[PDB]
DNA sequence: ATCGGATGTATATATCTGACACGTGCCTGGAGACTAGGGAGTAATCCCCTTGGCGGTTAAAACGCGGGGGACAGCGCGTACGTGCGTTTAAGCGGTGCTAGAGCTGTCTACGACCAATTGAGCGGCCTCGGCACCGGGATTCTCGA
DNA sequence: TCGAGAATCCCGGTGCCGAGGCCGCTCAATTGGTCGTAGACAGCTCTAGCACCGCTTAAACGCACGTACGCGCTGTCCCCCGCGTTTTAACCGCCAAGGGGATTACTCCCTAGTCTCCAGGCACGTGTCAGATATATACATCCGAT
């Protein structure tokens, strides 16, 4: 058994290094689909169109939890909160 | 030495929802300010909107997106009916 | 009195009582046409908005005791007596008051004129048995002076100074102004600008200004605040009428006789545009509004003065300096002028970083050559000299040459607070100081200093006004002065200085001919 | 005939023709149809009218009858739409919102 | 394209899918509570960019949404993206 | 024994006095010797208009005070109630200044 | 050897401890450590060299030597601070 | 269809800051992005900077002006420094 | 009366007849001048390389001929005016740099 | 400190697929006239900004002191996260068929541009009188030490 | 846990200045009439999006065990706040001169736009190989427990 840290030390390591998608793609076409859905009905994707929307959002979560991460060790933590994240994206201006 | 401005049409609204109510020379250049940047932030999309079909022409139709995907919420829907009051009324005249 | 009555009389009886006074206007343009007519024209030029003036005039044009109290023999209530053109320029203001008419009392400084003043407020109070209200506007540092004067000669007369911080004069304000227990107020002209309201409720008898010439531009907030004032009469003191400008010379009449000189351009017309004779001949126009008197027929005592114009040619960093300018920070043509003093006012002209105090101070700057030779030729005979000059940074540099030439020297400028500028000045004016220059910006100090010890002037740097070079010269040449004043003004060669002499020289010819001439 | 300004042919207060100018002048496209300019003016009036209204309430409860920069300040950051628009503007001689955090008050 | 309504496709974005993305962010720990937090600022997004698409793809008179709606929205939003076209 | 108020309750008063008011809070005068010295390492000889340097203060104050803003949330964050710079530096860092 | 400047302490320093202390009051902040205000003077220098940096860009390209309010408004709409007030 | 890329002329600078290397489809995709998106940056600026100054036409001025705009520091100096040169290289010609 | 292209004219490798015709026909100006399309082209082409050269050495650091978005992201994340010009722009199938807080690592 | 595992990390070989080179043609950039209007240069007027000085008032700013309360460190503890292992499951991949709808072509109106003539809307200038700022003074509330 | 007492709010009175209101004029909207070309509509075609279906296999899920970390509590300094006393710098008012910059005309020239032909350059469609995956395979190199 590896002690608590380790295997995450190593999961960091091997998903900075990679570029690939981290989300399912079927998951994210059906959850796309059913928001869009709301706006007008009987709509139609390209395929392109989802891949953008998925890389899009992608970024946008990576790029939120890197000042969530932030946000925790300003605390003198470790471990992120749904406040951090809360104080994250409210300095940024999203609130 | 003529400059144009807004102040005498925001008087005159003003004086259809607060009919007792002043405003200073300050509040005026705000108000005309901000009157000229939503001007132009639905003028340039418009412009965008046209560019990306291919059309030449500028359009209530543009306006109206435009002014959709530019304004939030409640603003958008009602902007949408007072625009779409006014051009009706102009073209039954 | 009581403070009833001067409660009664000095508030504002009627809530606005500034308007047309017929009778008033009536006497003023019935004494004015019979003194000349000239002044017809500008009464042609204000009828062209108000009828009733053009109908008074007509009315007096178709119509066609001034008791000579000459007041001689010096007034018995002022104490001691008071030489003989004192006693013509109370005549003066008396006869001033008696035909409803204002004046600008012009007397030359230290000839005495709040002495006439006072003498003149003095017959009002007596022999016109009219007390105040009186409001006398004067400088900062001469209120405590005009107490004193007023206390020594009438001494019967209520006059407290306006002056204090906010709480002890809102509390002066009510004890004393609006209780109505005084006869003559004492006021700054920040003073007057701060305690508009409580002073404009009064109806004020007269508003003296000694050192008038600061009201002359009539936009300034001083003139504006005081045409918001009430009073019958208005009188004007002041050594230097017209400094740079007949405009000025106009809004001082303007002023003093709001109807008589209400145009500027008429004046401007007058003559600023045989071509220059006759029109000067006309200068008639002013002649019953000034009075002014030169203090060498009526003094003696004090020699004239002979001023040089030492020529200097620029140095060769001046030159390259000078040249750098010219061809092109560095945002304004005084650049120029600081080049002409010393290169060193410029951060890099000065050689190398550990700056030492040699030689090379007088060597860079011309101007500074030919006054350490003067300078070291002077003090072979001993005479004491002032050092004048636009900027203070070059009296930080003069300092540092006069202490590297081991003088010793005294600094006022407008940095120096006040009670060391008094210790200063006793210091080089003790009976056996040994301090040699007295460092001094032009424009400092006001007129309270006397430096009548010195007898060496030099002006290391002339100014676009003449007359304040002219004060400076006065710091010197007041009265007192038993030696010869010598005065030495250093002119840049082929610069703009210049240029700067000769719109002075302008200037002063300007002054000159207009109210120096027939002032008798 | 008779003159009739296009903004009272639509019923706006705001000045179509100028606006119509604005557009033709500004570089936003070759042409420019005939019902743009109405519905531009159209939602601008809606607008202002808008922000002028909560602005006059502002005004009224500071009990003032003029309108400031300071109640367009109140009136704009009180509003989510509003706020929303406006993110990104600062108003001159505006202000802040009165707003201390709870954790700071006493007890 | 027919008598088709999805529903709960949210919890589609799973918690090991949260962690991959919380791992590139480069975060070690992870509290209970940061999933249903990510999926409602995921949800909040999605639809923000959505609208935007569907509008543009509306106004081009159109009932396909292209990879360049997308990025117009992307882009008016202020998240420029290269890669798709533009 | 003079009266004397504890520590933060004039603090708090001096939160809601100047949370109630527009005016400026810095001086004008040293303000515009700031600008005028910033502006001389990119042309020198620049001449200013009042306005200009008014448009300029009210925009550095507007941004001042909401960089306080976010300090404060940080702080708070951070279970104090005193603000400091690694605060100010982490609102700077989360907001893409830094 | 006083000919030289040996004076005006700097420019940022005019911006005193009690206006940064005013700024903090109105942002709502209640105590403040005593290592701010350097922290503070340098953010504020930083945001004025880039706004007067885009302003001193517009104004020489119009051909000038003086900066305007209009140079100013848009040196901050490009910087993304649009500003209402001044035209 | 002909839709114009910059995919060619990318592809010639490429291969002369790296005579040796290559370049994936959706690499070039990104280059030919950033290209465009660089270009309407800056003539959307350099129209800005026109109408501002009450100009009909854009010029090599207005070029330059956007450019030290919108990039940082040595990237500005060296753009314009290409720029000018290319410009100097053309008219004399 | 052969023809000679602007483009190799100027000396350059980007073209100057295509971005002429972007501009004219992109709403910019009324008009646009002779040497504008060339100052355009050569900052195009100079940006182009800038950012060409350093996905090239990235290429080269991983050992592979082809430049990918990986490589792309690289050169621009780590090239600090590239990543204050790109700051607001996501590169498809690029990724993240290598970076992890020193906090979290062991002891 | 040393040893036993588990995890990258080079190293060699086989595939394939996508990048690069080559050929067509067509449409767009270039050469060459011709023209008009945009912008550069000139001149006059008036108002604002700079520089280097002065004088004065008066709040803010700076400094020192005391003391309180908040930061920071240390300790304990008790959950709640991480790690790992079976166990489903549903995502990914490959292949197929179907049809909606995206994109292209051709016609021809109807609607925008453009021009000339006319005239009302809006801008600048001038004047005044209420709205709001300021100032005592007095009641009210809130903090603090009992 | 009730008085001191200090700060704040709420009243009247001034007073002053800027917001509204009126008038003249001029210049941009409006009206009427060509004209030409964008876009609107109808028709075609072919592509790519959608709906299935089957199969394999990683990835997600549920559960257990047990550290280590987040949180609460307790002292301890020490640093920041509240307050009083100086003192000093901002803030008005001034002086001087001169240039910068905005208008408002004018003159004029040269550089763009607009056409007409007409070749080359570039987009598209092909046909190869070599660079980049995929598998194994052995090595080295951290990590964790004795
Ligand atoms: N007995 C006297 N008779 C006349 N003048 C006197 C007498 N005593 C003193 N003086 C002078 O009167 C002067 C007052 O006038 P002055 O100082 O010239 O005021 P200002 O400078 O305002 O003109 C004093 O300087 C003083 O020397
Ligand atoms: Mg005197």
């Amino acid at each position: 058994r590896y002690r608590p840290g380790t295997v995450a030390l190593r999961e960091i390591r091997r998903y900075q290094k990679s570029t690939e998608l981290l989300i399912r793609k079927l998951p994210f076409q059906r959850l796309v689909r059913e928001i869009a859905q709301d706006f007008k009905t009987d709509l139609r994707f390209q395929s392109s169109a989802v891949m953008a929307l998925q890389e899009a959002s992608e970024a946008y979560l990576v790029a939120l939890f890197e000042d969530t991460n932030l946000c925790a060790i300003h605390a003198k933590r470790v471990t992120i909160m749904p406040k951090d994240i809360q104080l994250a994206r409210r300095i940024r201006g999203e609130r | 030495t003529r400059k144009e401005s807004y102040a005498i049409y925001v008087y005159k609204v003003l004086k259809q929802v607060h009919p007792d109510t002043g405003i200073s020379s300050k509040a005026m250049s705000i108000m005309n300010s901000f009157v000229n940047d939503v001007f132009e932030r639905i003028a340039g999309e418009a412009s965008r909107l046209a560019h990306y079909n291919k059309r030449s022409t500028i359009t209530s139709r543009e306006i109206q997106t435009a002014v959709r995907l530019l304004l939030p919420g409640e603003l958008a829907k009602h902007a949408v009916s007072e625009g779409t009051k006014a051009v009706t009324k102009y073209t039954s005249a | 009195h009581d403070p009833e009555s001067n409660k009664k009389r000095y508030l504002l009886k009627d809530a606005n009582g500034k308007k047309f006074d017929l009778e008033g206007t009536t006497k003023r343009f019935e004494h004015l046409l019979s003194l000349s007519g000239l002044f017809k024209h500008f009464i042609e030029s204000k009828a062209a908005k108000d009828p009733k003036f053009r109908q008074v005039l007509d009315v007096l044009e178709e119509n066609k005791e001034s008791i000579e109290f000459q007041f001689r023999e010096s007034p018995a209530y002022v104490n001691g007596q008071l030489r003989p053109y004192q006693i013509q320029g109370v005549n003066w203001l008396v006869s001033l008051h008696k035909n409803k008419i204002a004046g600008i009392l012009a007397d030359e400084m230290g000839l005495g004129k709040t002495l006439q003043t006072i003498s003149f407020l003095g017959y009002l109070r007596y022999i016109e048995k009219i007390p105040g209200p009186f409001l006398v506007i004067a400088p900062k540092s001469t209120l405590n002076n005009w107490l004193r004067e007023i206390n020594r000669w009438t001494p019967d007369v209520n006059a407290f100074i306006l002056q204090g911080d906010k709480e002890e004069r809102a509390e002066l304000i009510q004890k004393k102004l609006l209780g109505c227990d005084f006869d003559v107020v004492i006021a700054s002209y920040e003073i007057i600008i701060r305690e508009k309201s409580p002073l404009k409720k009064i109806n004020w008898e007269y508003i003296i200004i000694d050192e008038a010439h600061r009201i002359k531009n009539e936009e300034s907030m001083l003139s504006q605040v005081l045409r918001e004032f009430t009073s019958r009469n208005r009188l004007l003191i002041t050594g230097t009428p017209l400094q740079n400008n007949l405009h000025e010379l106009w809004a001082l009449l303007n002023f003093l006789l709001p109807d008589i000189f209400s145009d500027a351009q008429d004046f401007d017309d007058w003559f600023s545009s045989d071509q220059d004779k006759i029109v000067k001949q006309l200068h008639t126009v002013l002649q019953p509004f000034l009075l002014r008197r030169i203090k060498s027929d009526v003094e003696t005592s004090l020699l004239p003065k002979k001023e040089l114009n030492l020529y200097v040619g620029m140095s060769s960093m001046q030159k390259k300096w000078y040249k750098k300018i010219l061809e092109k920070l560095l945002n304004i043509m005084m650049q120029l002028r600081k080049c002409c003093n010393h290169p060193y006012l410029f951060d890099g002209a000065e050689p190398g970083p550990p700056y030492t105090t040699d030689e090379h101070l007088v060597y860079n700057a011309a101007k500074l050559q030919v006054l350490d030779k003067l300078l070291k030729k002077l003090k072979e005979e001993g005479s004491r000299v002032l050092i004048f000059s636009q900027m203070s940074r070059l009296l930080d540099i003069l300092e540092d040459y006069c202490y590297f030439r081991n003088y010793e020297y005294c600094r006022i400028d407008g940095s120096t607070a006040h009670e060391d500028r008094i210790q200063a000045i006793d210091d080089y004016n003790a009976p056996d100081s040994k301090k040699f220059v007295f460092l001094l910006t032009t424009r400092a100090g006001g007129l309270g200093i006397n430096l009548t010890s010195a007898d060496v002037v030099v002006l290391y740097d002339s100014d676009w006004n003449p007359q304040a070079d002219l004060q400076a010269m006065d710091r010197a040449h007041r009265i007192g002065q038993k030696k010869q004043v010598k005065v030495f003004r250093l002119v840049t060669d082929n610069s703009v200085e210049e240029k700067i002499l000769e719109r002075a020289t302008q200037k002063l010819r300007l002054d000159q001919l207009v109210i120096q001439q027939n002032r008798t | 005939a008779k003159a009739k300004t296009r903004s009272s042919r639509a019923g706006l207060q705001f000045p179509v023709g100028r606006v119509h100018r604005l557009l033709r002048k500004g570089n936003y496209a070759e042409r420019v149809g005939a019902g743009a300019p109405v519905y531009l003016a159209a939602v601008l009036e809606y607008l202002t009218a808008e922000i002028l209204e909560l602005a006059g309430n502002a005004a009224r409860d500071n009990k003032k009858t003029r309108i400031i920069p300071r109640h367009l300040q109140l009136a704009v950051r009180n509003d989510e739409e509003l706020n929303k628009l406006l993110g990104r503007v600062t108003i001159a001689q505006g202000g802040v919102l009165p707003n201390i955090q709870s954790v700071l008050l006493p007890k | 394209r027919h008598r088709k309504v999805l529903r709960d496709n949210i919890q589609g974005i799973t918690k090991p899918a949260i962690r991959r993305l919380a791992r590139r962010g480069g975060v070690k720990r992870i509290s209970g509570l940061i999933y249903e937090e990510t999926r409602g600022v995921l949800k909040v997004f999605l639809e923000n960019v959505i609208r935007d698409a569907v509008t543009y793809t509306e106004h081009a008179k159109r009932k396909t949404v292209t990879a360049m709606d997308v990025v117009y929205a992307l882009k008016r939003q202020g998240r420029t993206l290269y890669g798709f076209g533009g």
